RNA sequence: GGGGGACCCUGAGUACCGUCGGUUGGAUAUCCGGCGGGAAGCUGGGAGGCAUCGGCUCCCAACCCUAAAUACGUCCCGAG
RNA sequence: GCGAGGCGCAGGCAGCCGUCGAACCGGGGAUUCCCGAAUGGGACCUCCCGCGGCUUAUGCCGCACUCCGGGGUUUAUCCCCGGAGGGGGAACGCGGGGAAUUGAAACAUCUUAGUACCCGCAGGAAAAGAAAGCAAAAGCGAUGCCGUGAGUAGGGGCGACCGAAAACGGCAGAGGGCAAACUGAACCCCGGGCCGACGAGGUUCGGGGGAUGUGGGGUUGUAGGGCCCCCGUAUGAGACC
């Protein structure tokens, strides 16, 4: 996911889409002990700097909101 | 705690898995700042159930593992499904 | 003025009024604490000549000290005759450094800038110290006194930049016999004094 | 001489202007420049030095 | 508790009436506030009467004016307090000492001050 | 003992996790130059710094 | 911006003396500190390696600030 | 910026990132757990326990000690507002406290030595600095550092040993401000308003200081300044923001 994408949606469904990821980086994390058959194993990793990305531009916007 | 910070996995143990299908109970690895209320509020929340109970432990690695109980209406099992654990 | 007035009567203060005034003051000042703060000079040409102001920034506050000089701790290893002396010593540093010492640790966030002597009985030595606030706007605005506020300033009468530092440092003399107090003391190996 | 203000900074970060030629350290423009003024007005010549040591030096220089 | 700058006792109302000649003095007349400007002014010889608070500390402010004014025979006179001196005087702080230069309106209230304080110690 | 304190056991956790042996893959990797590492340990013969 | 004055100001427990300890090449003539004593203050005061008197020369303490030439290298470029 | 590769030391498996310009490089931002000066209150374990306001609730902003400049009041330093200090740093710096081995072929004055070490206080440098000085046919003209003076003057059981400055030649060169006389609120700071350009500057109101003196003035020797008298100017020439 790109901040081009990010920066097009408002803050209500960043936070949705936050939760989303979380949730899934949770699932996955329990897939990766519970079965080899991986066939990503660079998804936990992704998810994770999707959801920091996320979170930046979350910022980002508040401070824009805000000034 | 954030509802949605606080669990960092589900435990796939046999152990874990005996109690989902016997004891109506689900086991998480959760944030060790995280306490039963707010274990107990992020469970319901996240999966739209009752928890009747909640029992915390600290690993001899340095994890928070969380027993949670539901309540009879309620099934571990289709969790378990839900999250893929089988 | 009124300023020379001031200077003839605290000349010899046993010559005039200021005897009984200082009699009663010195009566009143043995039961204050070591260093208190009070509200105005007592010897006003002297704090004026000193550099004090009428204006906020300003403190003066009375230290008293204990006459006489200082008694070395008995020494636990063995010693030559010539280092054995405990008793007949006295401080390298002028009570009045001493006293404006104790005043800059009672307040730690100003600088000491002069003192002067404001009497003494048998036992207690009492000084008046000046102190400025180096963070205020008036001080600051105060081209006079707003050198004291760059941060190389810091900590002057510790350091011996006083009126008193300066003559226990030896600054005062200088030609002959002077050679060995500029430009430190311990330039010259510690040898000035 | 050029007798331009030079910028130093106080302990808690503020702003100061010192004179090149004592070093004396002001807050405020108006009284930076009647010091320059009275103080310095003797180089070019509005004014004389103080000191007979001192106008011995510039008679010789 | 009484400094020991002072010489006589001055009745409540004979205070009073310094403070009101000060203040017709100041209003039409001509005086002198501040101790240093009295100062100036006893010994110049231009001072018609001093007026000295009673609760200087420290008391070197004012511990020459009366020796000063009884050698130059001016007459002087205490007052409570330096607040009500200096407001009357017409400053918005405290006066330690004032002196009147020119009585204006106030001459016959002046020579009776005088007069009192010359009969009760001079 | 029986009764420990939160931080200590914490630190244990933390030198338990330490002591194990280097990956194989890394072993491989390193083209065997790289077969050990300061931090292992024997419980009856190397005791923890605490 | 310069010439006159007949009036005013120019730093006190300070300068300084005696004594005691320390320090110094400072030697009866270095400097710092303690104890007792302690002035003139412009019609004035200090120094010129024992003390004092006279001459002569130099200076104005007991309040404050001051860049450059200087010291070092937890660091960097360069060299052997 | 660079221009097709990239995912640290670190040569693997599997994957993903990049042409919408990555990796990498310079600049600017975001996140930044706990202890630690550690600071709302405690530490036999870097973990725990509280009090007031906002917040619907999820959660937020304050609450340490020693002081400065103010306010209110409970006059208890009780509460509130603005601002300071604490700790760290390899060597260098400033101000104090201060040994012994050792040498003297023993040893006590002495030397080791104002050294090792200790206590306190600053900076990128610190300290000194503008003559109550040096010098005597002449003179120089603030301070610091370099060569030299010199192992000289001088100290010393005059033993062992210790030990300078002035002058001369160079680097760099810079001088200013108070107290007081005299005038006497003409003054400073903080928070708003306007004119000005958003700046310099000018101005108005409230509050805190200030006659126990803010501001102006003034800073020096066969003297300097004030004040008074006389002569002469500015219509011009600087300097700085
Ligand atoms: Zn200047």
């Amino acid at each position: 996911m790109k901040p081009s994408e990010i920066r097009e949606m408002s803050i209500e469904e960043i936070d949705a889409k936050i939760r989303e990821l979380r949730l899934q980086l949770a699932k996955e994390r329990g897939l990766l002990t519970m079965g080899t058959s991986l066939e990503n194993p660079m998804v936990i990793r992704n998810l994770r700097r999707d959801i920091a990305r996320l979170l930046t531009i979350k910022k980002e916007k508040l401070r824009e909101r805000e000034k | 705690m954030d509802p949605y910070k606080v669990i960092i996995r589900p435990v796939v143990t046999e152990k874990a898995i005996s109690l989902i299908e016997k004891e109506n109970k689900l086991t998480f690895i959760v944030d060790r700042r995280a306490t039963k209320q707010d274990i107990k509020r992020a469970v319901e929340e996240i999966f739209n159930v009752k928890v009747e109970k909640v029992n915390t432990l600290i690993t001899p690695r340095g994890e928070k593992k969380a027993y949670v109980k539901l309540k009879p209406e309620y099934s571990a099992s289709e969790v378990a499904a839900r999250l893929g654990l089988f | 003025g009124m300023y020379k007035y001031i200077r003839e009567a605290w000349k010899s203060p046993k010559k005039s009024y200021v005897g009984e005034l200082l009699k009663q003051r010195m009566i009143k000042w043995r039961r204050e604490p070591v260093v208190v703060r009070i509200e105005r000079p007592t010897r006003l040409d002297r704090a004026r000549a000193l550099g004090y102001q009428a204006k906020q920034g300003y403190v003066i506050v009375r230290v008293r000290v204990r006459k006489g000089g200082r008694k070395r701790p008995r020494w636990k290893g063995g010693r030559k005759p010539s280092k054995m002396g405990q008793v007949k010593y006295s401080p390298k540093k002028s009570l009045q450094w001493i006293a404006e010492e104790k005043a800059a640790r009672k307040f730690p966030n100003l600088e000491v800038l002069n003192s002067y002597w404001v009497g003494e009985d048998g036992m207690y030595k009492w000084f008046e110290v000046i102190m400025v606030d180096p963070h205020h706007p008036v001080i600051k605005s105060d081209p006079k006194i707003a050198w004291i506020a760059l941060k190389h300033h810091k900590g002057r009468v510790f350091r011996g930049l006083t009126s008193a530092g300066k003559k226990g440092r030896g600054l005062r003399n200088k030609g002959k016999g002077a050679e060995k107090v500029r430009p430190s003391i311990r330039a010259n190996e510690g040898k000035g004094k | 001489v050029k007798l331009k203000a030079i910028i130093v900074k106080d302990r808690d970060g503020e702003e100061f202007l010192r004179c090149p030629r004592c070093g004396m350290v002001f807050k405020r423009r108006k009284d930076y420049t009647k010091h320059v003024n009275k103080a310095h007005g003797w180089l070019f010549g509005r004014g004389k030095p103080k000191g007979k040591r001192l106008q011995k030096k510039y008679l010789k220089a | 508790a009484k400094p020991s700058y002072v010489k006589f006792e001055v009745p409540k109302e004979l205070a009073e009436k310094a403070l009101q000649a000060v203040e017709i003095a100041r209003d039409t007349g001509k005086i002198r506030k501040g101790t240093n400007e009295t100062t100036k002014a006893v010994e110049r010889g231009q001072a018609k009467l001093v007026i000295i608070a009673e609760d200087v500390d420290p008391e070197e402010i004012v511990a020459h004016l009366p020796p000063l004014c009884e050698e130059k025979e001016i007459p002087y006179i205490y007052v409570p307090s330096k607040k009500e001196l200096g407001a009357a005087a017409g400053i918005e702080v405290a006066a330690a000492s004032v002196a009147i230069i020119e009585p204006g309106k106030a001459r016959d209230l002046v020579e009776e001050i005088a007069m009192k304080v010359k009969e009760l110690m001079k | 003992a029986r009764n420990k304190p939160l931080a200590k056991k914490l630190r244990l956790a933390k030198a338990l996790k330490q002591n194990r042996r280097v990956p194989v893959w890394v072993i491989v990797k390193t083209n065997r130059r790289v077969l050990t590492h300061p931090k292992r340990r024997y419980w009856r013969r190397t005791k923890l710094k605490e």
